[PDB]
């Protein structure tokens, strides 16, 4: 009476819409608001910041509501997903819709972006506890987690490919300005965005139906339900630990640098490298290299330890982030740097999850009483990454507004290109250097003590 | 609030050079493109634009006729007009939103490229020996180079036509449809002295 | 440079609705700015990106996809009878078109001819003045010194605030030496199915 491989596959498929919508509204929302929705970058800055700060706000609130959700006739998590998905797909389609409003499109985008973030939180937060609800054996939960991560990586790649190819299929005209003083239409580009959103909404639904049909709930009633009021005490206890706080700050700053790149990289490809016809192919190459470099970094951490792997993987992109702003926009240099950036993305978002069990063992050794420490760590990391990435994207688009970013434009003035070069080559390098310096102060020192802590794991 | 204060009216003479100031306030002048326009009797044109921390971009018609400059120490934009004669117009000083390309805040200054300054002559044109109910009296002001203010003693039935160029001077007419005619006089403006009021007689 | 334009330089609207149309010589991609200008005042921005207001009364809306744009004022008051311009921010060289709204009035012209005064006759000149104080539409004035003449200067005011009627003054300047051609006649042609002639001898 274990999990079937089809049930684990359906559970893994159910986690693809989160990554597809995340990659879409991470890579292309800043393009869509600035260029396709014709918004002032102050208003787009407000929309991006509030949209990525309401998700982080709604993560613990929806978690607390789910912890208080009683047992229905379909489960504790399936009614949330079933009642959240048809409204989430509607709000997601209305994110990429440009209305005919004479005043206040920023209000429309704010309302529907925050509504979609709330409904996607109400979809993903029960889906995270679904792996505890499906089975009681730890091996089945680990297999379901591995399937979920594999389909999460494939969902990021598939969503990037689908959205990029559809919105790059239909081009559009630009705005000639003073700088440039010595068939397709804008409605075609908006319809291409609507078509891509409709395809992604069809995928969302399909995956929601697959998750509902293929996954049961098992009516789990065992052990204890812990204490929801002890959340702040657990946060303080986790933050008091040395290696756990060090891993939190390093992973944070590194993921913040890469989320800043993910946000302001399509504009850098369009307006600095002059690749507005093939800016989606660079994103596809980066995601393909990130997909293919995961076994390479797994072999590297299995072979040459963990310390050198996390030392070189996050900092491999630094010479290439210098090179992209220190060459005259050569095509092959950009594609080689795209392959390198994909390798570095895979390293940055793979290696701390490899570092984590050595810190879990150390926290078990130092604190014998532990309940939900890994969940608390994940929630803290998720909240701070989403909130500070919203701050970073709001500050970046506000800096573009201050620099005089033209809506569309076929070119940018000398201030906007400088701000984009700083936003892909100075701020990510500074954040990566901060994360590397935090990872230097690592008292666990890879496995050299951690396995000894594992020996104490044999003792306790 | 952002505002742009422009110079007053000027009277260049044929082929002089006229400099117009556009002292701005409420915004950093070095961050936005300060523009210049060219409004005739009824037509909006576009000489040029100037970025106060860099380049100047002209229209191909006004290249060599207009020259733009910017002082960021006083936040003042200058337009220098070269040879004239058909440049008697109104020049605006819009600024361009740093994202779109349209002009939210504007100014306005008049340039009148003519020569001479004379005293107006008043002629009381009257009826030619006819009358039926209301009758039309007139007042013709001919030969001046300014903007006058024709008036009547407390009668509001008057129509004062816009002035027109006749050679190098200006001509204006005023018409009053009055019912009774005990006494009517035409009083003109022309703030540069030469104040003359003339009665309107019969025949 | 683009060739954006407004076809109707004059429009008639009283209190119902106005639809000022602008046409672009190139596909501008919905980049049209609409300005409102009152006499003696600079152009005030109403609409940008062809549909978005900037601190303006809610009656001013605007539509248009590409090479065909419109601004609709469905509540036209006394301040709304001004001159409206359409700009384009698609190309480097910015362009305007020019338009104006007017109220709707009935019909009926009036003409009166006035001979030169004795003061003007003394100082070597003779200006014959033809006044057309109240009419609606467009009118044409011809001078007959027993033959058509093309040496007259004509002026028009705007529309009167009370009467909602236009005027026109025609001045014929003739020297004293050329002041013997017979009789002077002023002829006015309006939408009245007949010319109005006023003559002096
Ligand atoms: C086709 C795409 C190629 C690859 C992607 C799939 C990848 C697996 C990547 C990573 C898993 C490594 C991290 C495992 C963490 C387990 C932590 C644990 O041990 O449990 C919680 C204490
Ligand atoms: C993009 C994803 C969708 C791709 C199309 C779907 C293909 C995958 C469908 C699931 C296939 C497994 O479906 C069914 O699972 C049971 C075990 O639970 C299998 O039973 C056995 O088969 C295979 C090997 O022979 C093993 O997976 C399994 O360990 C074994 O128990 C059945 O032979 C199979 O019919
Ligand atoms: C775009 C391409 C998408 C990938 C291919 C389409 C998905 C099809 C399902 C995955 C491929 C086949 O499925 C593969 O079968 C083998 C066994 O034969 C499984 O291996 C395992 O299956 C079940 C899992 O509990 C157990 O019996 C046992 O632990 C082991 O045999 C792999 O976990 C699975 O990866
Ligand atoms: C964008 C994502 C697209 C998603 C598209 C939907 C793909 C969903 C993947 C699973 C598809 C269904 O997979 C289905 O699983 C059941 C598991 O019992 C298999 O059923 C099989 O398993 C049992 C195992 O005891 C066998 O005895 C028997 O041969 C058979 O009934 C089916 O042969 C397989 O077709
Ligand atoms: C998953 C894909 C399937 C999705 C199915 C639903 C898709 C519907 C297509 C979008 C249609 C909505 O289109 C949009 O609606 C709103 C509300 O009616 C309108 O908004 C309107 O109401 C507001 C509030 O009164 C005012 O600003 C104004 O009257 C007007 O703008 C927009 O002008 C219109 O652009
Ligand atoms: C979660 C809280 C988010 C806080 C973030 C900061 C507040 C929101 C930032 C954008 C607010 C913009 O402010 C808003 O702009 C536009 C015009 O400019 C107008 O917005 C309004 O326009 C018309 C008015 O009939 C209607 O469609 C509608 O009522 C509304 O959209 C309002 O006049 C103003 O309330
Ligand atoms: C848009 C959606 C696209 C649909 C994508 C569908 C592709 C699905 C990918 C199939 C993943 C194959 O999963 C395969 O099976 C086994 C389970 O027996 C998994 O699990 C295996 O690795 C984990 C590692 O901790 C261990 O628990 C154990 O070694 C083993 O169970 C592995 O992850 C993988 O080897
Ligand atoms: C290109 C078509 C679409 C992509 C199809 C790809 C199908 C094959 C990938 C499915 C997932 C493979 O999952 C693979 O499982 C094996 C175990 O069997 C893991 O092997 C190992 O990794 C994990 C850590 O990640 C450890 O717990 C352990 O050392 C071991 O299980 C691989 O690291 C993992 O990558
Ligand atoms: C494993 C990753 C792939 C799995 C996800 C599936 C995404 C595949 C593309 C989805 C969109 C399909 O529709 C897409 O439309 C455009 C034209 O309209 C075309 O896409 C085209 O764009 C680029 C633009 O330079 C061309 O170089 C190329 O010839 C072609 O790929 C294809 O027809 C198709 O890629
Ligand atoms: C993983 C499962 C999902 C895989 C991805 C979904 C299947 C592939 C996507 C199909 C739809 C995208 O492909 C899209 O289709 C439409 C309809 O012909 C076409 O696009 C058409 O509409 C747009 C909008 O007016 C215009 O550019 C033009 O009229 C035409 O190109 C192109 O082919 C492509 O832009
Ligand atoms: C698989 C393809 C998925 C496509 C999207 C499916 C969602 C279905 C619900 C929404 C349908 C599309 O939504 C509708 O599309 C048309 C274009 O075709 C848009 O465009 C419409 O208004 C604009 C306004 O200028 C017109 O230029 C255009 O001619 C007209 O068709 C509408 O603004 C939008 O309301
Ligand atoms: C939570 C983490 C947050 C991380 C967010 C990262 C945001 C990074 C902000 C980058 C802003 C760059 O700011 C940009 O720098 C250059 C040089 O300093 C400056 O711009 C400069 O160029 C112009 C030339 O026209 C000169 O007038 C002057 O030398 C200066 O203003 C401005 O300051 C700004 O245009
Ligand atoms: C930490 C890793 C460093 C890798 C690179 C990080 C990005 C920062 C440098 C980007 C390159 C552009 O940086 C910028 O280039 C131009 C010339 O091209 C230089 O020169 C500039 O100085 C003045 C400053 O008022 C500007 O008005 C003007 O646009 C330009 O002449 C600047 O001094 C330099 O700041
Ligand atoms: C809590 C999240 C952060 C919220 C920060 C607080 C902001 C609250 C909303 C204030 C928005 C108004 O702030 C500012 O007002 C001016 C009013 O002319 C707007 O207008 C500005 O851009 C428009 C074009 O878009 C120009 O026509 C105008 O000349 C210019 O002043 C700006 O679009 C807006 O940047």
């Amino acid at each position: 009476s274990r999990l079937s491989v089809c049930s684990k596959l359906c559970y893994a498929i159910g986690g693809a819409p989160y990554q597809i919508t995340g990659c879409a509204i991470g890579f292309f929302l800043q393009i869509y608001l600035l260029d396709v929705a014709l918004l002032d970058p102050f208003y787009a800055s407000i929309i991006l910041f509030v949209g990525r700060a309401w998700d982080a706000v709604t993560d613990p609130t929806v978690g607390f509501l789910v912890s208080r959700t009683p047992w229905t006739r379909f489960g504790r998590m399936m009614p949330w997903i079933v009642l959240s998905t048809p409204f989430a797909v509607l709000c997601y389609f209305l994110i990429w819709y440009v209305p005919s409003v004479d005043q206040g499109k920023v209000v429309w985008y704010l309302i529907f972006y925050c509504c979609f973030q709330t409904l996607q939180t109400c979809f993903h937060v029960p889906y995270s506890a679904l792996t505890m609800f499906i089975s009681t054996e730890q091996k089945e939960r680990d297999s379901a987690t591995a399937y979920r991560m594999t389909v999460e990586v494939l969902g990021t790649l598939i969503g990037t490919a689908i959205q990029g190819q559809i919105v790059g299929m239909a081009n559009a005209p630009c705005i000639s300005t003073e700088i440039d003083l010595q068939h397709v239409s804008l409605q075609d580009l908006r319809n291409a965005y609507m078509i891509a959103s409709g395809v992604i909404c069809a995928i969302y639904v399909v995956c929601a139906v697959v998750l509902f049909l293929g996954v049961k709930e098992q009516k789990d009633t065992c052990r204890v339900r812990t204490e929801p009021m002890s959340f702040f005490q657990g946060i303080c206890m986790v933050m008091g630990h040395g290696p756990y706080a060090k891993l939190v700050m390093g992973f944070l700053f590194t993921s913040l640098a890469f989320m800043l790149l993910e946000g302001n990289f399509a504009l850098f490809c369009i307006y600095n490298l002059g690749f507005r016809n093939d800016f989606q192919n660079v994103l596809l190459v980066i995601m393909l290299s990130a997909t293919l470099a995961i076994p390479f970094w797994q072999w590297f951490l299995t072979k040459f330890g963990k310390k050198t792997a996390v030392y070189i993987g996050t900092t491999s992109v630094v010479p290439f982030l210098i090179s992209v702003v220190l060459v005259p926009s050569s095509l092959a240099v950009t594609y080689i740097a795209s392959f390198a950036a994909g390798v570095s993305v895979a390293a940055a978002f793979l290696l701390p999850w490899s570092m984590l069990p050595d810190v879990v063992d150390d926290f078990k050794v130092q604190n014998p009483e532990s309940q939900g420490h890994e969940a608390i760590f994940y929630s803290f990391y998720v909240f701070f990454t989403k909130f500070a990435s919203g701050v970073s994207l709001g500050v970046s688009t506000l800096s573009l507004d201050f620099a005089g970013y033209v809506t569309r434009g076929c070119t940018q003035p000398g201030e906007v290109k400088l701000t984009l070069k700083i936003l892909v080559s100075a701020a990510p390098i500074v954040l990566i250097i901060i994360g590397l310096l935090i990872f230097i102060s690592y008292p666990i020192n890879e496995e050299k003590r951690q396995g000894n802590r594992k020996l104490l794991n044999e003792q306790r | 609030a952002s505002k742009l204060e422009l110079s007053g009216p000027a009277e260049p003479r044929g082929s002089k050079s006229a400099q117009i100031t556009c002292k701005a306030k409420g915004f950093p002048e070095a961050r936005f493109w300060v523009f210049w326009l060219f409004q005739r009797a009824a037509a909006l044109d576009w000489p040029a634009a100037n970025f106060s921390g860099g380049p100047v971009q002209f229209e191909s018609r006004f290249q060599g006729n207009a020259s733009l400059k910017g002082s960021q120490a006083q936040a003042n934009a200058e337009l220098n007009i070269g040879a004239l004669g058909s440049s008697t117009a109104t020049y605006r000083c819009g600024w361009k939103l740093a994202n779109g390309g349209f002009f939210p805040s504007w100014g306005g200054a008049n340039v009148n490229g003519a020569a001479g300054a004379k005293a107006p002559a008043v002629y009381p044109v009257e009826i030619s020996g006819a009358g039926t109910g209301s009758v039309t009296l007139g007042c013709l002001v001919k030969g001046y180079n300014a903007k006058p203010n024709l008036t009547w003693p407390g009668a509001s039935g008057a129509l004062t036509f816009p002035s027109e160029l006749n050679g190098a001077l200006w001509n204006l007419a005023s018409a009053v449809t009055g019912s009774g005619f005990p006494s009517a006089t035409c009083a003109v403006g022309f703030g540069a002295a030469t104040d003359v009021d003339k009665k309107v007689a019969a025949a | 440079a683009l060739d954006i334009n407004s076809p109707e330089a004059e429009k008639n609207a009283k209190g119902a609705r106005a639809r000022i149309t602008c046409n672009a010589g190139n596909q501008v991609g919905s980049a049209v700015a609409w300005f409102n200008q009152r006499p003696g005042d600079p152009a005030s921005l109403l609409t940008y990106w062809a549909a978005t207001e900037k601190g303006v009364a809610g009656k001013q809306s605007a539509q248009g996809a590409s090479t065909k744009f419109s601004m609709s004022s469905a509540g036209p008051e006394a301040p709304s009878l001004s001159s409206y311009w359409c700009l384009l921010f698609e190309k480097g060289a910015f362009s305007f078109g020019g338009s104006k709204l007017n109220p709707r009035e009935g019909a009926g012209p009036q003409a009166s001819i006035l001979p030169p005064s004795a003061d003007l006759n003394t100082s070597g000149g003779a200006a014959v003045v033809c006044f057309l104080p109240n009419w609606y539409g467009n009118i044409t004035v011809q001078w007959k010194t027993e033959a058509p003449q093309s040496q007259a200067n004509m002026s028009w005011p705007g529309q009167a605030g009370a009467n909602a009627a236009y005027a026109m003054a025609a001045v014929l300047a003739i020297t004293k030496g050329d002041y013997g051609p017979g009789s002077f006649t002023c002829n006015a042609s309006n939408r009245g199915t007949g010319p109005f002639a006023m003559s002096l001898n």
